[PDB]
RNA sequence: UUACGGCGGU
RNA sequence: GCGCCGCUAGAGGUGAAAUUCUUGGACCGGCGCAAGACGGACCAGAGCGAAAGCAUUUGCCAAGAAUGUUUUCAUUAAUCAAGAACGAAAGUCGGAGGUUCGAAGACGAUCAGAUACCGUCGUAGUUCCGACCAUAAACGAUGCCGACUGGCGAUGCGGCGGC
């Protein structure tokens, strides 16, 4: 009898002004009653959402996941999450008769936002190879495994957060290890697979509202 | 709840089905524009090019 | 005019619509941007009285339809994908009530954005419910 | 636990073949207290103050402290012989580079 | 008599190759005897794609595709027919059919 | 008596010029000359004892307070120890996971050592005689020859008498029996060798 | 020479107890009656004192170990997952 | 979905 | 499996069902946590190994084939009674663990009957440590060592030479 949706009222999601659309969308919630306020019901909500509808006229094939942080009134402030690629990119470029090499490493940032880098690669097959199979051989795959993971913890050690998730809109880690693999074996659909996130600095509050400043 | 119901022109037959040779399959098109046209399948004899009667629009063809 | 989000006469909000097309039943899960409140969960086998045809593309087509009822009426109004087949151990096709449940979706006055298959794939983990020679049928 | 011990005790068992050394913890502490001590090696089972008071020595005869991951019935058989050791001195590198590498 | 000169299974130089199950029966089977198939099946049943662009929110938008890899029991892939019997000397070809997609 | 050890660990007292004596139960892995840590800020390593609101989900706890305060009443025999999950840094309590598989939620401020109690797999070892029983419960209490009371007599059980040695009534009783009535199975929710583990909530 | 070809430290029970008790006793009895090597001095003089109590001759140091073997398998996963949940999350 | 037998000698 | 939410009345299972779980709110959607298994797609008529067998990264080791060799020893060799070493799975004994799967077993169906197939549940077991047992369609159903006797397209590893 009771309609519990006459109870809920609308909020407005807020991306950081990293990106060019800075408007996420629109979620509900329930309102105050008594001990169940209407804030932590959603602080730490995920919106997986892709980069096609945050930028203008990036890719598709991949969506980040953006917690919520704080709630400002009919606002709902963001903060990054981590990404991954689509299942359907990811799995249109598992191919046979090719090497595919994977590297994942903990670096933290100088801001306190220790994440989990996951990045793949894929040997490529030459313009003038005849033979089927263009196979990497194990030494080569130890020392690419060991050059990608060693630029990602260069592009994540050295600087702050807002940096790191900047690299990764054009995937120029991607393409960085793209450039220093090539003497090795050659590669050719590389990206970062998925950022996971380990770690949160205890969230003080200027700096998600520097986020959604200029 | 309540469909238009939609008089419907057929194309080519694409042959009998049913297990029996009783039904056939006509891809209609929607007597709107011959750009929208669906499979579908009817009974009895059907005289390619002629008009039939949809009382549902769209829900499946012969195909498993 | 209590229920509804402030929007303009041209723009739309977003929800995600859960679709679970196993077989045996059919999910028609709609829920908001986050995915953690639901708008409406209706079900194929909630409008047949069979239990050989909540699998079936009809019982879907017209959970579909439902679903779209509900959503439109509220004012959440375009609707993005998160198809599921059973995933994990069992299989990873999704049943006959997927595309149904899907096209109907969009054919009762409904927008959509991005579709995704998120079936669940192991990392080739645990065992099947079959033993060593199967089911024998 | 695959690649990289053979630095400090392939080395170890190479000092012992051409160089010159002394075990045990009072043999130590008179090489280190007349100039003629270069590198001393502890092992990780020895009580934590001879750790310190060697620690304490090397930092006045300004010499280092290499900290031998092993048991000090481990850096015996890495020395090559049928002890147990928690203190070596090597006094003199034969031809390698011990002293040269990171302590 | 021995019937094929493999033995129905792609194992030369080994002893033991990795147990994997079937799809429809869920029945133990090697990995080289399994009767593999990669289905690329667009997501839209193709009939019911003039019924998702124009409902879309864009006027090009690529769709996505599912990827589901099937492998089979040599029992099951007769019964559900994606292996025919062949005669005694049409066995002798590795080629698969050809494509006759449209 | 008891078949966990125990270890002396002498403190500074904080206010009097005084050093005072504890007795704890033995953590299994100790040794004789370890700094043990005792407070809220205090490190999680073996034999530290700090609050079980700080530690996280799935440390394994031996000799923890069902109240706070109470100086240690739970999982304190022998090889025993306590899970604990499930913070509710609102309403402050926890729920931990207790030697016999079930579950408890107490205060958050309960104080527990980490680790599990020394002397474990000692029922591992058959008694194998029956005079080295004689000495385990010497150490004990006067309960060890027990005489079946079938084997007694009439006034002296309600199972003993006849012609021969059988119980006659059903062993299964109920609980509100009175006193010198309640022997046998006690209220048994179910009898037989088990199957299943145990299925009952 | 050889004076047993089964029964070993569990000769001295004679023909009593039956054969799959001592043969249930043996391993343990080897077990809390073996020397250990000490991991604090390296030499192998870890006796066993009373239950879950064990002792070095030299450099004198008690260690609360387990009942009838030094380490008990159920304390050293402990042990593995206490300096790992230290080490994750830093609390 | 269920579908089990067919006297001996010729 | 458990917590904290969200909205709803079924979910699950099947050729059809039922036994079963569910307004002390299942199933589904979100966020976390824990445990134990297992390392998909890449993965091949590819590799390694005496055979059994072997697949996530990085790490202390100890071994090995082939190739390269104007190194060295100079018959040191092949097969091998007796005697040994290794040996899938199930199994046995003890200690840990116990997620899924699951012989025995209980129940629901199916049948003339079902002690079977099928469904719900589940013990021992599958997992680790230690000791055993020594067998398999342990199969290329083909002992090991040596030479000789057609062609061709390749592939895996070394070596050499070429636009
Ligand atoms: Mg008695
Ligand atoms: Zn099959
Ligand atoms: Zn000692």
């Amino acid at each position: 009898v009771v309609d519990p949706f006459s109870k809920k009222d609308w909020y407005d999601v807020k991306a950081p002004a990293m990106f060019n659309i800075r408007n996420i969308g629109k979620t509900l919630v329930t309102r105050t009653q008594g001990t169940k306020i209407a804030s932590d019901g959603l602080k730490g909500r995920v919106f997986e959402v892709s980069l096609a509808d945050l930028q203008n006229d990036e890719v598709a094939f991949r969506k980040f996941k953006l917690i919520t942080e704080d709630v400002q009134g009919k606002n709902c402030l963001t903060n990054f999450h981590g990404m991954d690629l689509t299942r359907d990119k990811m799995c249109s470029m598992v191919k046979k008769w090719q090497t595919m090499i994977e590297a994942h490493v903990d670096v933290k940032t100088t801001d306190g936002y220790l994440l989990r880098l996951f990045c793949v690669g894929f040997t490529k097959k030459r313009n003038n190879q005849i033979r089927k199979t263009s196979y990497a051989q194990h030494q080569q795959v130890r020392q690419i495994r060991k050059k990608m993971m060693e630029i990602m913890t260069r592009e994540v050690q050295t600087n702050d957060l807002k940096e790191v998730v900047n690299k990764l809109i054009p995937d120029s880690i991607g393409k960085d290890i793209e450039k220093a693999c090539q003497s090795i074996y050659p590669l050719h659909d590389v990206f970062v697979r998925k950022v996971k996130m380990l770690k949160k600095p205890k969230f003080e509050l200027g700096k998600l509202m520097e986020l959604h400043g200029e | 709840r309540v469909q238009p119901i939609k008089l419907a022109r057929v194309t080519k037959v694409l042959g009998r089905t049913g297990s029996q040779g009783q039904c056939t399959q006509v891809r209609v098109e929607f007597m709107d524009d011959t750009s929208r046209s669906i499979i579908r399948n009817v009974k009895g004899p059907v005289r390619e090019g002629d008009v039939l009667t949809l009382l549902e629009s769209e829900r499946e063809a012969r195909r498993l | 005019i209590s229920l509804g989000p402030q929007v303009a006469e041209g723009e739309n909000v977003f929800g995600v619509c859960h679709i679970f097309a196993s077989f045996n039943d059919t999910f028609v899960h709609v829920t908001d941007l986050s995915g953690k409140e639901t708008i409406c969960r209706v079900t194929g086998g909630m409008k047949v009285k069979a239990d050989r045809d909540e699998s079936s593309p009809y019982a879907a087509m017209l959970a579909a339809q439902d679903v779209a009822q509900r959503c439109k009426e509220l004012g959440i109004t375009a609707l993005h994908i998160k198809l599921r087949a059973t995933g994990g151990n069992r299989t990873k096709t999704p049943g006959p009530g997927a595309q149904s449940a899907l096209r109907a979706l969009a054919r009762s006055g409904m927008k959509i954005g991005r579709i995704e298959d998120v079936t669940p794939i192991p990392s080739d983990s645990t065992r099947r419910k079959g033993g060593r020679r199967g089911r024998r049928l | 636990t695959k690649k990289s011990l053979e630095s400090i005790n392939s080395r170890l068992q190479l000092v012992m073949k051409s160089g010159k050394y002394v075990l045990g913890y009072k043999q130590t502490l008179k090489m280190i207290r007349q100039g003629k001590a270069k590198l001393v090696i502890l092992a990780n089972n020895c009580p934590a103050l001879r750790k310190s008071e060697i620690e304490y020595y090397a930092m006045l005869a300004k010499t280092g402290v290499h900290h031998y991951s092993g048991n000090n019935i481990e850096l015996g058989t890495a020395c090559g012989k049928y002890y147990r050791v928690c203190t070596l001195a090597i006094i003199d590198p034969g031809d390698s580079d011990i002293i040269r590498s990171m302590p | 008599t021995k019937k094929r000169r493999n033995n129905g299974r792609a194992k030369k130089g080994r002893g033991h190759v990795q147990p994997i199950r079937c799809t429809n029966c869920a029945r133990c089977v090697p990995k080289d005897k399994a009767i593999k198939k990669f289905v690329i099946r667009n997501i839209v049943e193709a009939a019911a794609v003039r019924d998702i662009s124009e409902a879309s929110v864009f006027d090009a938008y690529v769709l996505p595709k599912l990827y589901v890899k099937l492998h089979y029991c040599v029992s099951c892939a007769i019964h559900s027919k994606v292996v025919r019997n062949r005669s005694r000397e049409a066995r002798k070809d590795r080629t698969p059919p050809p494509r006759f997609r449209p | 008596g008891r078949g966990a050890p125990l270890a002396k660990v002498v403190f500074r007292d904080p206010y009097r010029f005084k050093k005072r004596t504890e007795l704890f139960i033995a953590a299994e892995g100790i040794h004789t000359g370890q700094f043990v840590y005792c407070g809220k800020k205090a490190q999680l390593n073996i034999g530290n004892v700090l609050p079980v609101g700080t530690m996280p989900e799935g440390t394994i706890v031996c000799c923890l307070e069902e109240k706070p305060g109470d100086r240690g009443k739970l999982a304190r025999a022998s090889g025993n120890y306590a899970t604990v999950i499930s913070h509710n840094p609102e309403t402050k309590k926890t729920r931990v996971k207790l030697p016999s598989g079930s579950k408890k939620v107490i205060s958050s401020a309960n104080r527990a050592v980490v680790g599990v109690v020394a002397g474990g797999g000692r029922i591992d070892k058959p008694i194998l005689k029956a005079g080295r029983a004689y000495h385990k419960y010497k150490a004990k209490r006067n309960c060890w020859p027990r005489v079946r009371g079938v084997a007694m007599n009439p006034v002296e059980h309600p199972f003993g008498g006849g012609n021969h040695q059988h119980i006659g009534k059903p062993s299964t009783i109920r609980r509100d029996a009175p006193a010198g009535r309640k022997v046998g199975l006690i209220a048994a929710r179910r009898t037989g060798r088990l199957r299943g583990t145990k299925t009952v909530q | 020479a050889k004076r047993t070809k089964k029964v070993g430290i569990v000769g001295k029970y004679g023909t009593r107890y039956g054969a799959s008790l001592r043969k249930m006793v043996k391993k343990i009895e080897i077990s809390q009656h073996a020397k250990y090597t000490c991991s604090f001095c390296g030499k192998t003089k870890m006796k066993r004192r009373a239950v879950g109590i064990w002792h070095c001759g030299s450099c004198m140091k008690t260690v609360a170990g387990g009942a009838w073997t030094y380490n008990t398998t159920s304390a050293v996963t402990v042990k593995s997952a206490i300096r790992r949940l230290k080490e994750l999350k830093d609390q």
